[PDB]
RNA sequence: GUUUCCGUAGUGUAGUGGUUAUCACGUUCGCCUAACACGCGAAAGGUCCCCGGUUCGAAACCGGGCGGAAAC
RNA sequence: GCCAGCGAAGUGAGUUCAAUGGCUGAGGUGAGGUACCCCGCAGGGGACCUCAUAACCCAAUUCAGACUACUCUCCUCCGCCCAUU
């Protein structure tokens, strides 16, 4: 018997998209992603530096997955302005 | 018990800073007799080992220290006598009127009899010294210093 | 008293260096209250019996040797039966009851008097 | 892991850089001026039978450097040696013989830094602010303490300065055996026979040693390649190696026999019929180098048969300070050292030798 | 991937100086409230989707992600390539700086 | 508390089966200790000397198992090209073999061992083409299959 | 980071006795130890007047370095196999405390865990002659490193035989492996008058040992240092040392 | 050469040397053999106990089993089986496509219309 | 992985349900003998594995750190 | 106080005569340097070069928790002494 993670792998190799929190809508994927973001924020500060690889040196906002307020709003910019 | 022995402290205050150094003298005059009537042999040829074995537990409250070596190179070269004995500091109070404390962490103190002269290594001499005087001070490792 | 003889100087030793503390600058007290806390210490740890002439001056409280004897209140009161001299010191505020009288005499000559007369060498 | 250590590496570093005697932002002048300590200088010029008059009394009038034997520390601290050398000029000391990680040595800077190298059994005992210098795994042995001087000039009177002299006087006695010497830049002039007359100085001159090397096999040398062009010109990592073997007499050809020297030139060469050698052994003062490298400078004002000539300055292996920053230890080995390969076109190889535990300014 | 230049470090010891100079918002390693430029052009290869459930599959053999893009995202790259392959399609982990290439199938 | 060790496999090829028969645990040990001794030095004869012990031989079969550690193992597997010459009252010249070099875990240093002489049998069938031989290959794979 | 430390094991008279400070103050020796071989064979014990340095010194030892005069010390190394000789040894706590290093040579693995747990001596002689195999185990180092002991790792393979390299270098890769390289000495046993060489060559012999990239250099000047320091918190007393000064 | 070690690593308990219950039947004779050669009590009522805690969360009713052998984490509902205590994350995959397994998924809630 | 026990002059070991350190062997000396092996008396010799804590006082009691030993 | 187990394939390391923390190169962070570039507020950023990255320690069925041995490091709370205003 499997638990939550279990549960997790259910829908990851079956190709969709798990039923809590990880679709995005309005009034259910911005808590759950929001309390996601709490979790490994609190992972992140409890690491002390130069253990951890720096975020602004390699990529960008992550692994915090809110951009799309304004990603989606960016990518309507580039197109419809044109 | 506890809390009602240490309502203000048993520490000093501004006033006893300045109670002029010299007339301190006595205590160490006190202390220089004490040690010439605990072996009271000294000058021909009588056992250095016999007298810095019995200094292990002689309290050695107002007497004279020199550090000479430690870790800082600011606690190096403080003279003076001691007042108070703690865990591992003690208060001492040198030339015109100003206490310091030196912690012993890891140094030695150079105190000067009539005629010997006997290192403390601080670092090993700790652990409240009424219980110096009781009981466990074993061989343990070297003093790097 | 092979090896307890060398800690019958470690004792009295401290006892005397808290009289010259306030033999010189009196008001100034934490001398005082440290090296009768050190000889406290020593004959709690290395058991010895000290006499009751000098340890009612000790003034059991926390350590005051010296203070009430100059500073603080002893006198003589009459409380129930037998008068008592009560010391009292200003710090802990602890009393110890002492009875003086010539009815006693010969008991008061028990603890302190009777050992002046048979402790032989 | 045990075998690893046994044919690995130690560490060894050289910086080569080209430049221009011309350009303006030039830093040949101020990476001698800087560099404190010199014990070797030698300068090679191939095709020279005949040496010039000026050059020949440049090299007997290196010196004079002075030995003092016992001196104590606190000599060194008087206003009265601080008034007279170091506040009119720059005055240098080196404890001689003194192993930069068996004892103590102590080092003095022109700009007024008595920077001195103690033990553990020193440094606790002296009561000096330093900082370790070389960690050696767990246990630190090592402590530097830099002392400046010309700050302490300003109010002799402050507590700095009566820490220090209070520390060397009775606190804690230490006399050594000092390489001393002094540039004379200064209006009033005095000389160190005069004020050291209690001790037992002594007057040294420079050891001078004039050579002619013939039928030498120099390289072909391009000065705006570093690298080496294949077949053409050499590169300027294999003149450094190819330079120390002709200063310890080492020009041999190839002998298959039981002895074979695989000592090979490197090639392309040119076969040089004359070579002149030169060694100035003893305390070497940096600014007579700057007054050697401008001569060198000025050798090509005229059309000469050379076409590169060298400048190779070895320094000491018990210098604590060089080049304003680096502690120089020793592990195994290890010295420092400058190199000058001066071409016709006013432009020059700069080869910076770093030894074990040493870094490397620009 | 190139580098990109970090200035927000100098209000770093900015505020560990003014933290310790108070006593005798917290942006410290990869937060700050700007992220309007960024979005438009930071990253050399141009980033257009995310990946939510990230681990590598027992059933295929190999990596396989599982995440969402957005439409003009994908129609500007399928406009560009009428040609072979087209779903060939570069991923950049955040915490490597190595690009490497999937095959994107929407499978409905 | 405990050491790291590497076990590695030999195997003698060679002609004039004489040599097969004259292998001990004494000569072997007497000879892989002298020939560190002659192609390395002192170093390495007895730093390859506190682990080194024998523990597999067959001299019918004809596979060697030795004991080396972490730290000295490319010493032993260097020294293995240079035997030869193995002297004894005849004239005798074998050469080892390596196989795989197995890093400890002796339970996979068999396994190894059982699929190197499952394929030995097989190519042996058309090759050697023997009616009294091939009966005891089916008196081999019989046995094989009640283990 | 006092450097160039020895321990001689070399006594038959004093023309070959005083050619070994010579040379070692050629070198790079500023302190030279000279060690005194007991055995349990004999039971003797020569502690009273044994070598008589300022005596029969010819007043001046000159070395390269600082020119300093070499502290000549006289140390103690004591062959041990027996349990039933160890206790001779136990008893000069109090009767003759001399002979301010003192080392000793265990033969016996319940004889070489006392000594670096209960015995209270300085330095532990580890030496193989002749076919000596000897287990080297964890909890009788772990102790040691912690309580300051340290490990005369003495080696002199090249006076009679070049078997005995073997056995120095199987030895000490041994205690590398396990020891881990915490607090461990080498030196020569030196009575030819050519048989020791720089210090600066002697730590690739420690690096032939392996030990480190870099305290093999320290396991002749930082390791020695806390070894010797070890022999004086022994000598006098170990939290107070009383020294009569008479200007 | 140990009998404790024969078993199954499914199969295996820490707690074999204290009481002897915790072992087959099989299996316990060679043991009482070994054993010749090799904190209080609690009295209240749990029922109370876990009614108590049940105002909290919701405390289903299966909670027994997972708790005492999963590792229990809250989240935006309850605590729920999330990890299992020993290692089976290739043992859950391996278990759904050859074997079988089966779940406890009662955080669904279901709306009746009539 | 598992369990229980142990650390005491030089060795083997008692002892203590907390305030004193000892018995056997061996050494030294003494008794004895022309000089002896036994018997017998007495002395030298203590980090009671280490630290903390409880208590008026831990060889002991408790806690921690090692160490050692008995067997599947 | 007392009473309850299952020999059956395969642990995001799964060894059991007991595998595995690898090398080189490029970074991160923490010191040091610039004859280099850009932005123009003396300033800042980028580029390049040198160096530190450890100690304590080892999986044997697994997990949670307490205790103990720790420093290349980061956060909080302070002490002592030196020097300055
Ligand atoms: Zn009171």
């Amino acid at each position: 018997v499997g638990g939550l993670k279990e549960s997790a792998v259910h829908s990851q190799y079956k190709r969709s998209p798990n039923v809590p929190g990880d679709f995005p809508d309005c009034p259910a994927g911005m808590l759950f992603a929001e309390e996601q973001a709490k979790n490994l924020l609190e992972k992140y500060k409890r690491r002390p530096p130069a253990k951890r690889p720096n975020y602004v040196k390699l990529g960008t906002l992550a692994p915090f997955c809110c951009p799309w307020e304004q990603l989606t709003q960016d990518w309507e910019s580039r197109v419809q302005a044109y | 018990l506890s809390a009602r022995q240490r309502r203000e402290l048993r520490l000093f205050d501004i006033k006893p800073e300045q109670q002029r150094y010299s007339l301190f003298l006595p205590l160490h005059e006190l202390w220089k007799q004490y040690i010439r009537d605990l072996c009271s042999g000294l000058k021909p040829d009588t056992q250095p080992q016999m007298i810095q074995a019995k200094l292990l537990k002689a309290d050695l409250h107002g007497a004279i220290i020199s550090v000479t070596k430690s870790k800082c190179p600011s606690y190096v070269g403080i003279t003076g006598i001691l007042l108070q004995e703690t865990k591992h500091i003690f208060k001492i109070i040198t030339k015109e009127d100003r206490l310091k404390v030196i912690p012993k962490l890891n140094c030695v103190f150079t105190v000067e009899t009539d005629g010997f002269i006997s290192y403390i290594y601080g670092s090993k001499f700790q652990l409240r010294s009424s219980e110096r005087s009781a009981k466990k001070f074993k061989a343990k490792g070297t003093i790097d210093l | 008293p092979v090896k307890d003889r060398e800690a019958f100087q470690r004792l009295n030793f401290l006892y005397q260096a808290a009289h010259c503390v306030l033999a010189q600058d009196p008001e100034n007290q934490a001398l005082a209250r440290f090296y009768c806390y050190t000889e406290r210490t020593i004959a709690k740890r290395l058991v010895l019996r000290r006499d009751p002439s000098v340890k009612r001056t000790l003034c059991r409280g926390c350590s005051s040797l010296l203070v009430p004897g100059l500073t603080c209140t002893q006198r003589q009161r009459r409380c129930r039966g037998q008068r008592w001299t009560v010391q009292t010191c200003l710090t802990c505020q602890r009393s110890q009851r002492f009875l003086n009288d010539p009815g006693h005499l010969l008991w008061g000559d028990r603890p302190e008097a009777q050992l002046g007369s048979q402790a032989d060498s | 892991a045990t075998l690893r250590r046994l044919r690995e590496a130690p560490r060894h570093l050289l910086v080569c850089e080209k430049s221009n005697f011309g350009n303006h932002k030039s830093r040949h002048r101020h990476l001698v001026q800087t560099h404190y300590y010199n014990y070797r200088v030698s300068f090679l010029i191939p095709e020279c039978g005949i040496l010039s008059e000026e050059l020949k009394n440049l090299v007997m009038n290196t010196g004079p450097y002075y030995f003092v034997k016992n001196l104590p520390l606190h000599e060194l601290i008087t206003p009265e040696f601080i008034s007279t050398f170091i506040k009119k000029g720059s005055c240098y000391a080196l404890t001689y013989n003194t192993h930069i990680d068996e004892d103590n040595t102590v080092a003095l800077l022109p700009n007024g830094k008595l920077i001195l190298s103690l033990d553990k059994d020193t440094y606790e005992e002296t009561g000096l602010q330093g900082h370790p210098s070389q960690f050696s795994g767990r246990k630190i042995m090592k402590f530097i303490v830099s002392i400046d001087l010309m700050e302490l000039s300003l109010n002799l009177d402050s507590k700095k300065y009566e820490r220090i002299s209070w520390s060397f006087k009775e606190k804690k006695p230490l006399k050594f055996d000092f390489l001393l010497a002094w540039h004379k830049t200064g209006s009033e002039e005095s000389t160190m026979m005069s004020y050291f007359s209690k001790y037992q100085i002594q007057e040294h001159q420079p050891k001078v040693a004039l050579s002619t090397l013939r039928d030498l096999q120099c390289p072909v040398l391009q000065s705006s390649e570093l690298e080496g062009t294949p077949e053409v010109s050499c590169r300027a990592l294999e003149l450094f190696d190819w330079l120390g073997a002709v200063f310890s007499n080492v020009d041999l050809n190839n002998e298959p026999n039981n002895f074979i020297s695989t000592y090979c030139c490197p090639e392309p060469s040119t076969v040089v019929a004359k070579a002149y050698l030169c060694t100035i052994t003893g305390f070497i003062l940096p600014e007579k180098i700057c007054l050697l490298l401008e001569h060198l400078c000025h050798y090509f004002d005229e059309p000469k048969l050379a076409p590169w000539v060298t400048l190779s300055v070895q320094g000491f292996a018990d210098s604590p300070v060089s080049w304003e920053k680096n502690e120089h230890g020793f592990r195994k080995g290890g010295e420092h050292l400058y190199n000058f390969v001066i071409f016709n076109n006013q432009d020059y190889w700069l080869q910076m030798a770093v030894g074990a535990n040493d870094h490397c300014p620009p | 991937e190139s580098k990109h230049s970090d200035p927000f470090r100098s209000k770093i010891l900015k505020q560990k100086e003014k933290k310790k100079r108070e006593k005798r918002e917290a942006l410290t390693l990869g937060l700050w409230s700007g992220p309007l430029p960024r979005v438009t052009l930071h990253c050399s290869r141009t980033l257009l989707g995310f990946v939510t459930q990230g681990d590598f599959s027992m059933a295929v053999g190999c990596g396989e992600a599982l995440g969402f893009v957005s439409l003009t995202g994908l129609l500007d790259m399928l406009s560009s390539q009428p040609a072979a392959q087209r779903g060939l399609v570069l991923l950049r982990p955040p915490a490597s700086l190595q690009y490497r290439f999937a095959r994107i199938a929407i499978e409905v | 508390v405990r050491f790291k060790h590497r076990y590695l496999l030999c195997e003698l090829v060679s002609d004039d089966p004489r040599c097969r028969l004259s292998l001990d645990d004494r000569v072997l040990s007497s000879l892989v200790r002298d020939t560190i001794a002659r192609v390395h030095g002192t170093f390495g004869a007895a730093a390859c000397s506190i682990g080194f012990a024998v523990r597999y031989l067959n001299a019918y079969t004809g596979i060697v198992l030795l004991r080396c550690r972490k730290e000295f193992y490319q010493l032993v597997w260097s020294a293995l090209p240079f035997i030869t010459y193995l002297e004894n009252k005849g004239h005798r010249y074998p050469c080892f073999f390596n196989t795989l070099h197995v890093g400890g875990t002796i339970r996979t240093c068999q396994k190894f061992l059982i699929q190197y002489n499952r394929r030995q049998l097989l190519i042996l069938l058309q090759n050697c083409t023997d009616e009294g031989e091939r009966e005891a290959i089916q008196k081999s794979v019989t046995r094989s299959c009640l283990l | 980071a006092v450097f160039a430390d020895l321990d001689l094991r070399a006594g038959s008279d004093l023309k070959a006795l005083r050619g070994l400070v010579e040379t070692a103050a050629h070198l790079g020796y500023s302190v030279v130890a000279i060690n005194h071989i007991v055995d349990f064979k004999e039971k003797k014990q020569e502690i009273e007047k044994p070598v008589a340095v300022s005596e029969l010194f010819t007043t001046l030892p000159i070395v390269q370095g600082k020119s300093r005069p070499i502290k000549i010390l006289t140390r103690l190394t004591i062959i041990v196999s027996d349990p039933s000789h160890c206790n001779v040894l136990r008893a000069t706590s109090s009767r003759a405390r001399l002979y301010d290093v003192v080392a000793v040579f265990p033969k016996t693995e319940k004889l070489f865990h006392i000594a670096c747990t209960h015995l209270d001596v300085d330095l532990v002689c580890i030496t193989v002659t002749e076919k000596l195999p000897f287990y080297f185990k964890r909890p009788p180092i772990n102790v040691a490193i912690d309580r300051g002991l340290a490990f005369e790792l003495v080696y002199s393979p090249a006076i009679k035989d070049s078997t005995m390299r073997r056995y120095t270098i199987s030895s000490a890769l041994n205690l590398m492996q396990i020891c881990k390289g915490k607090n461990v000495i080498i030196s020569s046993a030196a009575e030819r008058p050519l048989e020791i060489r720089g210090p600066y060559d002697v730590a690739n012999l420690g690096l032939l040992f392996g030990l480190s990239e870099s305290d093999a250099k320290a396991a002749v000047s930082t390791n020695c240092r806390a070894a010797l320091l070890h022999g004086e918190t022994r000598k006098t007393a170990f939290g107070i040392i009383s020294t009569v000064k008479k200007p | 050469s140990l009998v404790f070690q024969t078993l199954p690593r499914h199969m295996r308990r820490r707690a074999m040397s204290h009481n002897v219950k915790r072992l087959p039947r099989r299996l316990q004779e060679i043991a009482q053999k070994e054993a010749e050669k090799a904190a209080r009590r609690c009295h209240m009522n749990r029922t109370l106990e876990f009614n108590r805690r049940q105002k909290k969360n919701i405390w289903l009713e299966t909670h027994i089993w997972h708790a005492k052998r999963f590792h229990m984490v809250k989240k935006w509902g309850y605590c729920l089986g999330e990890r299992p205590t020993v290692k089976s994350h290739r043992a859950c995959y391996r278990a759904m496509t050859n074997r079988c397994l089966l779940q406890d998924l009662s955080y669904y809630c279901c709306l009746e219309l009539k």
